[PDB]
């Protein structure tokens, strides 16, 4: 008894996304969907016992028993929707089989991109210096550093709910004095990047 | 084969 | 909420004195399920009396068949004694060869 | 909702580990699940009131699940092995199987040969750039939790004694400081963005809290350095006009 | 024409141990499976020769289902006792009747499910197979639980699918006993009651299924009041027996004829003394 669903799925903010699920089992009693954030509790979304569509807000789920197929449709995508989605099959009794999961990536829409690299200082600069690359478009990729002493984190999106503003950010740091903002990044960066000394 | 859903009343 | 049991005492095959059989006592149409059934020869309880599994009818009333390997033999007295919570005293029905 | 304790647990090979699950009141059904990295929850055992109806999913007899009063359930793992390292989730259903399942936040268990490589984190806050205030009219505070083992941490931002979530961005997964080493230490970064006027205000206090999950008082320690216990390591920064 | 039915009985017995759960399976009038929680280690037992061919996977699955139902009905007996504010000393019974009816064609004719409490209708699945009929305010609490659990949806899918699917399988595996009708062995007997009147009796033995009609006719009329037709009884070997008797005036016992109707016989059979 098993079930298959895609490993990853990506969509832009405000758009719609479909997560397909096919199950292979002797018996069928129900198909359900669960949302799980990194290190969080899987939360119920929808359940399909009979053929048709189940609608609950922005989320809906379809089921075709004869085709042993079902899917989850997510409308008006938000940044909080970026999680793992699991399709679960009930085959009678109580033993539920869960899929490997589909990681959904909601691409943030940056209206006015302003790419720039800044240098931050600690209360006591007796350890290291930090370089922050921020306000860049979602279609920009960040790769790992060539130097072993330079640590670069993957890009993440912050939401300033009060000002209705969203921006991508990458952090780079090294204890060596050779490390500076100009040489800090090795990835394909935007040519109009500000580097104020 | 019997019904495979046992629900408490 | 309580039903009296309907009782029928009969042989599996028509009775002739020398011929062997299976003595049956069918109790049906009763509620609750707890019932006391035993087969009798001249007034004595027969050992080895076996019974069917517990099932019920459309009206939710229970039924079960009490039987043992019997030989009609001498054509002397036979009967079935049944006791239920709905009965003031145990009801005894004599086995009639005709019915 | 369904609650589980502890959130994180680091243990030495051979130790006994106790996992607690407090389901929703009145829920007859209770499930125990095992969750491996990049996979879905796999069935372990099922309870209806206090009766353990099935335990076919349990890896061995070392795994002992109980629900004596038909409410709170415990999963005790005798002589823990490295293979037992997983997220143990518990779920409940109101009146039986094939229903909507309500899950707990789980217990992230990690079983190691020894606890000699475990370390608490070093937390440091980096004040925003003057160039950032002059170019975007916004100020980004960066926090760094470095040299911690295992990956059992919870980062949170505290502005004026209150926890904030707006403009906060913590890495989904931490990076290995020594990507070559087997028992490599982890590093986690987090950003907090506020308006230029909010940072320039000296009355505002910014604090980065990192709750680390390590050794218990029952755990043995003989090494020269301090016991890497379950502790909170923080770094604070006040408003600067410049 | 054909049907599969499951009969559940959950009885509370205070002071006499944990409640007893009995599950019985039927294909028409033939019993094929049984479960009794009373045993030291309860298991599903075969009751028909055509079900013994099922693998160990079938028997362990059936045992798992009925072990779960044992625990379910123990909590249900406790809950229903609370709903009616009943004493913890009294013995109460929960009965369940569910199954699928197949037409002469071999298609789902009617799916059904009914539950009772102390021999009284409690909760039943409607003809639409989507809603419930609660007998009282206590059964309404059960209805709300069953609606939230999606019982009606999964029960409909079972009755339309797996119920029909397994009934068709059982009918094929036991075609020599289930799809074969046994005709009754008919004979009339001697019996006097008075000097002016006697009693004629019609016998029907060793017939399967139990459905039969025995009528007496004094030159073609029906005597419903003046016919002591006894209730159909099981022989003990999966066949049935029934008889009909009449009060007759001595001499007139030749214009009295008995009509027996069964699916074993091609067309109605008529016999006299």
């Amino acid at each position: 008894q098993s079930l298959e669903q895609p490993s990853e799925v990506t969509a832009v903010e405000g758009a719609i996304v479909q997560i397909n699920c096919t199950y292979q089992t002797s018996g069928f009693y129900g198909l359900s969907w669960y949302q799980q954030h990194d290190g969080g509790a899987p939360t119920f979304l929808s359940y399909n016992a009979l053929d048709g569509l189940e609608e609950t807000g922005r989320f809906s789920s379809f089921l075709s028993r004869s085709d042993s197929y079902g899917y989850l449709l997510l409308q008006e995508l938000q940044m909080k929707d970026s999680a793992s989605y699991f399709c679960a099959v009930d085959t009678g009794g109580f033993k539920t089989i869960f899929g490997a999961g589909t990681r959904l990536f909601v691409k943030a829409n940056i209206q006015n991109p302003d790419p720039a690299v800044y240098q931050l200082r600690d209360s006591k600069s007796s350890d290291k210096s930090v370089c922050l690359f921020t306000d860049f478009d979602s279609q920009t990729n960040v790769s790992q550093s060539k130097d072993s002493d330079v640590y670069i984190t993957d890009k993440c999106v912050l939401d300033m709910r009060s000002m209705d503003f969203k921006s991508n950010s990458a952090v780079a740091w090294s204890n060596k004095s050779d490390f500076a903002c100009a040489n800090a990044f090795n990835n394909s960066i935007i040519p109009e990047d500000t580097f104020f000394p | 084969l019997p019904f495979e859903k046992s629900t408490i009343m | 909420i309580q039903r009296t049991p309907k009782i029928q005492v009969y042989s599996r095959h028509p009775a002739e004195n020398g011929k062997s059989n299976f003595l049956n006592c069918y109790v049906s149409g009763f509620h609750p399920s707890d019932i006391e059934v035993d087969l009798l020869k001249n007034g004595e309880r027969i050992e080895k009396v076996e019974h069917s599994d517990l099932s019920f009818s459309k009206d939710w009333s229970f039924y079960l068949l009490y039987y043992t390997e019997f030989t009609p033999t001498e054509k002397d007295e036979y009967a079935c004694r049944v006791n239920h919570v709905t009965l003031s005293q145990p009801k005894i029905v004599k086995w009639d060869r005709d019915m | 909702g369904v609650s589980q304790s502890p959130r994180y647990k680091v243990a030495k090979r051979g130790q006994d580990v106790a996992l607690r699950c407090d389901p929703i009141s009145g829920h007859v059904s209770l499930f125990w699940y095992q969750q491996a990295l990049g996979q879905g929850p796999e069935f372990l055992t099922y309870f209806q009131n206090e009766a353990q109806l099935d335990k076919s999913g349990l890896p061995s007899d070392r795994f002992f699940a109980e629900r004596p009063e038909g409410s709170v359930s415990t999963l005790k793992i005798q002589r823990t092995q490295q293979e037992d390292s997983a997220v143990y989730l518990c779920a409940s259903s109101p009146t039986g199987g094939q229903e909507t399942q309500y899950f707990g936040p789980g217990t992230r268990l990690l079983v190691l040969e020894d606890l000699k490589n475990v370390f608490p984190p070093e937390v440091a806050v980096f004040e925003p750039s003057e160039a950032e205030i002059s170019h975007t009219q916004k100020a980004t505070l960066v926090c760094l939790a470095t040299g911690f083992y295992p990956d059992h941490v919870e980062l949170s931002w505290w502005v004026n004694g209150k926890e904030v979530h707006s403009g906060v961005c913590t890495d989904p997964q931490p990076l290995k400081e020594q990507p070559a080493l087997n028992d490599s230490r982890y590093a986690l970064s987090s950003r907090l963005r506020v308006s230029a006027t909010f940072w320039q205000n000296p009355r505002n206090h910014f604090r980065c809290q990192v709750q680390f999950y390590g050794l218990s008082e029952n755990d043995e320690w003989t090494q020269d350095r301090a016991k890497p216990v379950t502790q909170i390591v923080s770094a604070e920064a006040w408003g600067r006009a410049d | 024409s054909h049907s599969m039915r499951y009969f559940y009985t959950a009885m509370s017995r205070p002071g006499r141990g944990e409640p007893r759960f009995i599950a019985v399976g039927y294909v028409d009038d033939t019993q094929f499976v049984r479960f009794d929680s009373d045993a030291a280690s309860p298991r599903t037992e075969p009751r028909a020769p055509w079900i013994e061919q099922e693998g160990p996977e079938y028997w362990d699955r059936n045992t798992q289902i009925f072990k779960t139902n044992t625990q379910t009905y123990r909590e249900s007996l406790r809950n229903l006792r609370g709903y009616y504010n009943q004493s913890e000393a009294g013995s109460h019974i929960i009965q369940r009747m569910y199954g699928c009816d197949l037409g002469p064609d071999g298609r789902l004719l009617r799916g059904h499910d009914q539950s009772a409490y102390d021999g009284k209708d409690y909760i039943a699945l409607n003809e639409d197979l989507s809603s419930w009929t609660a007998a009282d305010t206590a059964a309404q609490i059960t209805q709300r639980k069953w609606e939230a659990a999606r019982v009606a949806e999964q029960l409909r899918a079972y009755l339309e699918g797996l119920c029909v699917e397994w009934l068709r399988r059982y009918l094929e595996n036991g075609k020599e006993t289930l799809q074969r009708a046994d005709p009754p062995k008919t004979h009339v007997t001697h019996h006097p009651v008075s000097d002016h009147e006697a009693t004629l009796r019609c016998w029907a033995l060793g017939f399967y299924p139990a459905e039969i009609t025995l009528t007496w006719q004094r030159d073609g009329e029906d005597q419903t009041q003046d016919t002591e037709l006894v209730e159909t009884r099981p022989a003990g070997d999966r066949t049935f027996q029934k008889w009909a008797a009449v009060v007759v005036p001595s001499g007139e016992e030749q214009r009295y004829t008995c009509h027996v109707q069964h699916e074993g016989l091609p067309k109605p059979l008529t016999l006299r003394w």
